[PDB]
């Protein structure tokens, strides 16, 4: 089959490796981790879009992100998520 | 300041709500339970409102950001505004 | 030219932005799409994978096992508050229930 | 086949149905505005201090939150009827809202 | 000369306002000639309903003037509407009549 | 000066006089009937737009309006507007 | 053209999917109950997956049909694609 | 002989269908029943294996939490058994009634 199914795998194994050096994953977990992604990915995106068109905007920024992600996530996650973003963002810029 | 504030949800209050949802005896207990669920409904709802009146860089909370914070709970609500 | 660095690499992150980028425009979301868009929602992403990985190894581990099964991502979310009130309508294949009965069906 | 082809006084009881009756008759709002609105500023203001509400913006509560507690009164009662009782109890609005998933 | 979009199909609602929002909406990168027709009749037809309804429970309450309680009566008084509306909240709508049997004395 | 508020007052008075020629409504009630119908649209086009998404199409046709309006409204509600909306369209493209 | 087939979900897997769910006595009329719960249920989910397989003009039922219909029911599934 | 007071054996089910993952129901009366459901909203369908897996999953789980939620429903009214009536007010609750 010509088609390529692109996948979260290789990712979510280097995310492993990271965290858990010597413990694999099979196969129906990494099903279950790539679809638990594209969930959460698909929620948050539709959250920013939302709340770009109320304010009659164009772009989707960080600034929508970082609110979709105060919106969906609770307390504890949506702190440490939103820590994490933005340390990620101000690294990038000063590259 | 604007503390306490609780106790003005009186028992009065309560057994008109409760007498609206159908109920004929009801306890005495039921005032303490009532008066935490209402403040966690409202503390759930209130969050959402001011993230997203604060987002829109507003001092106001304007009545869009309540609907809108209610309807993402699946609490939808007719008949102000949107 | 000079040598090409991808933007995961500069954000020092392990997920694709430019995917997530090309994701973001592909999805219609908006008409345009803003340069900290992806790196931000990449770094979350990450961060919520790597919190469920840690969670469902240690689960995996304590089972004296190597490899992770849907079993063990099951214990691992709904023993948690946050994570299980994230994931509360969402059922996952093969993962069973977390044991529990109730108090008053015990003998005696 | 087929080819079918001495001052008086109400038993208790009495006046509860009559409010019962009036109150599913009304529309108008319960609570009085002025606490409910005391309570909104206070939670809002250990959310984010110094903040405005539109008076549209607190009616909207109002009718939100009256909403919510009318339906899960209806709940509880169902709850407390299904233990052969007539009186509800605060262990029929935990099961409620155990059931409809709010708390667990 | 001009004809309108909602005039060439019949309607009441306007094709070329709901044509618009279905472009500036972000559903998708192209929209059909007849989808905001189609979509146009279909909300017409769902307002008409209920509005009949409640007018038929306005008329009934002895007045001369639809109110909310009259939109509430009507949605809650019917099964499909019920269903399409179930988790919606209508302003100073009241609620339905009902006591359970067990309360009711005997 | 300040802006002009687009809604469906006029076409719902329209409607309304067809129904029931000699019933006014007051204007909360009003208010609710604009809120559904914008419910009604963003429920529809959302679904049409995930159909379309789905199927690797670019273009919202009738068709997927036609199956939108399948998904969402319950029983004979779905019948009848179906017979409504394939009515009209065939009307406008008859011309 | 298959008929009945509804007694094939037997007395003891109804009595395994109880024990799953920590029930200790089971009464004799709930077979009947949960026979009646189950066709409801997946004729509700099986109408809206047809609809996306004919609206995607095939024969075939694929697995995103059924986990789209799922989803469109707050019902997510994880671990068949998607 | 040697027996087991009534609800022993059923505490012991309770804790070996509780560690488990399997499936609880068999596969081809589900199969059976699955297409003759769909029979009735169109003729000459096909299925793939997975369609089928994904149902009897989603069956499994809904039934599984429906069960829970009617065994809370029994204990609020000092009972051990579970009787219909408790399923139909869960049901009722929940909003699918």
């Amino acid at each position: 089959k010509r088609s390529r199914k692109e996948s979260y795998s290789v990712y979510v194994y280097k995310v492993l490796k990271q965290v858990h050096p010597d413990t694999g994953i099979s196969s129906k977990a990494m099903g279950i981790m790539n679809s638990f992604v594209n969930d959460i990915f698909e929620r948050i995106a539709g959250e920013a879009s939302r709340l770009a068109h109320y304010n009659k905007r164009s772009t989707i920024t960080s600034r929508e992100i970082q609110t979709a992600v105060r919106l969906l996530l609770p307390g504890e996650l949506a702190k440490h998520a939103v820590s994490e973003g933005t340390k990620a963002v101000t690294k990038y810029t000063s590259a | 300041v604007l503390r306490d504030n609780i106790q003005g949800i009186t028992k009065p209050a309560i057994r008109r709500l409760a007498r609206r949802g159908g109920v004929k005896r009801i306890s005495g207990l039921i005032y303490e339970e009532t008066r935490g669920v209402l403040k966690v409904f409202l503390e759930n709802v209130i969050r959402d409102a001011v993230t997203y009146t604060e987002h829109a860089k507003r001092k106001t909370v304007t009545a869009m950001d309540v609907v809108y914070a209610l309807k993402r709970q699946g609490r939808t609500l007719y008949g102000f505004g949107g | 030219r000079a040598k090409a660095k991808t933007r995961s690499s500069r954000a020092g992150l392990q997920f694709p932005v430019g995917r997530v980028h090309r994701l973001l425009r592909k999805g219609n979301y908006s008409e345009r799409v803003g340069a900290g868009a992806p790196v931000y929602l990449a770094a979350v992403l990450e961060y919520l994978t790597a919190e469920i990985l840690e969670l469902a190894g240690n689960a995996a581990r304590d089972n004296k096992k190597t490899r992770i099964i849907p079993r063990h991502l099951q214990l691992a979310i709904r023993n948690d508050e946050e994570l299980n009130k994230l994931l509360g309508r969402v059922t996952i294949a093969q993962g069973g229930v977390l044991p529990n009965i109730q108090a008053v069906l015990l003998p005696k | 086949a087929r080819t079918k082809q001495k001052p008086h006084r109400y038993r208790p009881g009495t006046v509860a149905l009559r409010e019962i009756r009036r109150y599913q008759k009304s529309t108008e709002l319960l609570i009085r505005k002025l606490p409910f609105q005391r309570l909104v500023r206070e939670i809002a203001q250990d959310f984010k201090t110094d903040l405005r509400f539109q008076s549209s913006a607190v009616m909207a509560l109002q009718e939100a939150c009256e909403a919510y507690l009318v339906g899960l009164f209806e709940d509880t009662n169902l709850c407390a009827i299904h233990a052969k009782r007539v009186t509800i109890m605060p262990k029929d609005i935990q099961l409620a809202r155990r059931i409809r998933g709010e708390r667990a």
